[PDB]
């Protein structure tokens, strides 16, 4: 469970970064349309 | 533009799914601390 | 747990709406290109 | 068509993940009701 | 090219969500086995 | 729980297959804009 807890944190961090990256691309893409 | 629009919905779905997932983590941690 | 229940329901409804919208978009895009 | 095909792939993955998420919510609620 | 980029980003997000889902599934299974 | 166990296995296999599909399609799409 200690190892489980660390992995949960790892992938939570990774997805939060990927989501931020995606939000940034989305902003860029939606700007180009305008 | 229609591809860009739908990608916005896919991203929003992923974001809301991540919130759901975090809620499940809280539930599991409550139960785990009690049971173990 | 009451507030947990509320938030689960909130996010579930939001996701289901977003999936439904996306499915409609998907069908329409494929039909257009065909 | 290739981009739209990848959109369909991503949407279907998201749908399958939602079913899994819903199953995890059910399991947590079952365990919670069971103990307390 | 930016659209294909968004698809790569979304796929990566989905893959990280699936690692998360496998962890939450494992955890629920551990607790279910213990109490049922 | 018996039904739950079956559905977990079913959707786990489904997502693994869809992610593989998506990875292949992404390779193809990236080789095409090159």
């Amino acid at each position: 469970w200690l190892e489980w807890d660390r992995k949960i944190e790892e992938y939570t961090k990774k997805i939060e970064e990927l989501i931020k990256k995606s939000q940034e691309q989305q902003e860029k893409n939606e700007k180009e349309l305008k | 533009s229609d591809i860009v629009q739908q990608q916005n919905n896919l991203l929003r779905a992923i974001e809301a799914q991540q919130h759901l997932l975090q809620l499940t983590v809280w539930g599991i941690k409550q139960l785990q601390a009690r049971i173990l």
